[PDB]
């Protein structure tokens, strides 16, 4: 019940806050961002908080239809956290940013007494700038458009579940970490037809679609058949009942875009290194409904994290 | 009037439906509050092709009767079940078995069978062209709303149904069979 996000939207209401977006964009042609990052364990299969906190606010930069420059890095560190960790931290951050092809211009390192923070938190903020013809925004779906998915559902939040809460499965899950703006970059040549952009984060892809229905006013169905996704991570939930579609990925963008140009979308993505799974897996519906169809059309509605 | 989509067939409309139940084929019947799907009760093939064409169903099979004899002959039936069956309300009626007697499929593992009485006048003319009882279930893929408009079953139950008995009246509220019972000294409606 963390009603925390209803007391930020009302205080800081305006404009940009209503919109909810991945990102505010500013002077029309830079975008601006924000994220902090809590994971535990901090170093994890496929990854760590450092190179987490790098590529979450790439991604997020780009959401917009943008190129991402810019970074800032804000450290929290308890007393007496192990200093060869935070080295291994940082230079994952280093890694990150280079091949995102990013800078971290700015930034802040604080130290508390020890048992103020479990361990260390990082915040990243982000500036990128706007491509020539961009135009994405979570508002701007309309029934029609397709909807895709850049690759494998569930990843990350099955990979730190795992890690965390010590679960040993049949096969080792990794998480899916990575920056999508080289990706984003080949999408939008296609301009105007790309609609929406966003990474199912916290409460995965659910959670996106429904963010994508509320604020665009439409509805979106998809296909149980067309979801993509590793045999380890369909397994691992199959054994706790859960649903992939309520994991949090790292390494993934949902795509909504025109008709007309989602087959010219797939292509895009399946050429790219961070693409190659890929997948069309619904379309935006009239319904201001989430919904999604099993085999031979048994319709029924995705429920929410 | 009515009308049979399907395969060509001369004769009248009950007539066709009739013939279609007896070569172990599925139909979709245009009733009162919406489309059922019927196939000859005694046939296990055309029961297990529907329970396939269904797929997520598992749920058991209400099945229509011509009469109250014929009820007498599969389901211990009380006066007050017979009642219920009589009325004009006209529901399923949730009877206990006497002895396997129907197809595999209908309600396998079950001590009870949904059994109803013709209802509109299309069933009364139907039950003097067949000897058998008829499954009549839910005009629906799985088990969502059932359809009620001519184009809108012609176009979901394509995959289920082999032909069809339509008619030129609209459905205005569509509204499923009521499925009731008597226990414990009253009727229990499910
Ligand atoms: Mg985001």
């Amino acid at each position: 019940g963390a009603l925390i996000e209803e007391v930020f939207a009302d205080a800081f209401d305006n404009e940009y806050i209503r919109a909810m977006e991945d990102a505010a964009l500013l002077f029309g042609n830079i975008t601006l961002t924000t994220d902090s990052f809590t994971v535990k364990p901090l170093f994890f299969p496929g990854g760590d908080i450092g190179k987490l906190a790098v590529c979450g606010t790439v991604n997020d930069a780009s959401m917009r239809g943008a190129k991402p420059l810019f970074l800032t890095a804000a450290f929290i560190i308890e007393e007496g956290f192990p200093v060869e960790d935070l080295k291994k931290i940082v230079k994952s951050m280093a890694e990150a940013a280079k091949e995102a092809g990013v800078k971290i211009v700015a930034g802040d390192t604080k130290v508390v007494e020890k048992g103020s923070v479990d361990r260390i938190f990082i915040n990243t903020s982000g500036i990128g700038v706007l491509y020539e013809g961009a135009n994405v925004s979570i508002k701007n779906a309309k029934p029609g458009d397709i909807v895709l998915i850049s690759g494998t559902i569930g990843d990350h939040g099955m990979a730190v579940m795992s890690a965390r809460e010590e679960l040993q499965f049949d096969t080792p899950i990794f998480s899916d970490v990575a920056p999508l703006n080289g990706l984003i970059e080949k999408l939008m040549t296609l301009g105007e037809a790309i609609k929406v952009l966003r990474d199912p984060t916290r409460g995965g892809v659910a959670e996106v679609l429904y963010e994508i229905s509320k604020m665009s006013g439409v509805g979106i169905k998809i296909y149980e058949e067309k979801l993509p996704v590793k045999e380890s991570v369909k397994s691992a939930c199959e054994f706790m009942g859960i649903d992939f579609l309520h994991l949090a990925n790292e390494g993934k963008v949902v795509v909504v875009v025109e008709r007309d140009y989602a087959e010219k979308a797939l292509e895009i993505m399946k050429s790219h290194e961070y693409g190659k799974d890929a997948e069309i897996i619904g379309e935006v519906n009239d319904s201001k409904l989430v919904t999604i169809n099993t085999i031979y059309g048994t319709s029924r509605i995705v429920d929410r994290p | 009037s009515l009308s049979f989509v399907g395969e060509g067939c001369f004769d009248d409309e009950i007539k066709c439906v009739a013939k279609a139940l007896k070569e172990g084929k599925i139909v979709a019947i245009k009733g009162i509050g919406g489309f059922h799907l019927a196939v000859n009760a005694l046939d296990d093939e055309a029961v297990a092709t529907l329970r396939r064409r269904k797929k997520r169903y598992g749920k058991p099979f209400a099945v229509m009767m011509r009469d109250v004899e014929e009820v007498k002959k599969y389901c211990i039936v009380s006066p007050e079940e017979e009642r219920l069956l009589l009325s004009q309300r006209r529901p399923i009626v949730l009877l206990k078995k006497k002895g396997e007697k129907l197809a595999k499929g209908i309600a396998d593992d079950l001590d009870t069978l949904g059994v109803m009485l013709p209802y509109a006048p299309i069933h009364y003319l139907l039950m003097e062209e067949i000897d058998f009882p008829i499954v009549m279930t839910s005009g629906n893929v799985s088990e969502e709303p059932i359809c009620k408009d001519n184009e809108e079953a012609l176009e979901k139950l394509k995959d289920i149904a082999d032909v069809f008995l339509l008619n030129n009246r609209d459905i205005v509220n569509r509204i499923d069979d009521s499925v009731t019972s008597f226990n414990a000294g009253a009727e229990r409606i499910i």
